[PDB]
């Protein structure tokens, strides 16, 4: 967006020496045909554990029986006749 | 006890332990029932050598 100098202008490019043309054209590089090499396991001998895991820890129970209940030799009250 | 058992003298020691079961006299926890006609129930006491 320059301003045109009506006292001085100028015109537009003129030849001038040149980088040799084929020296600015690039080959197209070619490239052959490739392999993953190697046959590969099936399996890795993995550091971590993929499962997951547990934060807290929870207390388990199991049931147990008590025994065979037997008799009592209680202590035996006194006959109300009317002293209670 | 004695404090001092002097050389060729004898001392008489007394000592109780209570070892708990309940934990209190109302609070029932940790109290067994024994009410059975056999138990595998046994108290294991190692003493001073």
């Amino acid at each position: 967006m320059a301003l045109i100098n009506p006292q001085f202008p100028y015109a537009g490019p003129v030849p001038i020496p040149g980088p040799a043309p084929t020296e600015t054209m690039p080959l197209l590089n070619y490239r052959v045909e490739g392999r993953i090499a190697g046959i590969q396991q099936a399996r890795q001998f993995m550091p971590f554990l993929q499962g997951p895991h547990r934060e807290v820890a929870e207390q388990t129970y199991y049931a147990i029986g008590t025994g065979i209940q037997m008799g009592q030799t209680f202590n035996q009250p006194l006959i109300n006749t009317q002293e209670g | 006890a004695p404090a001092t058992i002097a050389a060729g003298a004898t001392g008489e020691l007394t000592m109780y332990y209570w070892v708990p079961l309940a934990y209190s006299e109302t609070d029932l926890t940790g109290a067994v029932l024994a009410n059975v006609p056999q138990s595998k129930q046994r108290l294991k006491l190692e003493f001073a050598n």
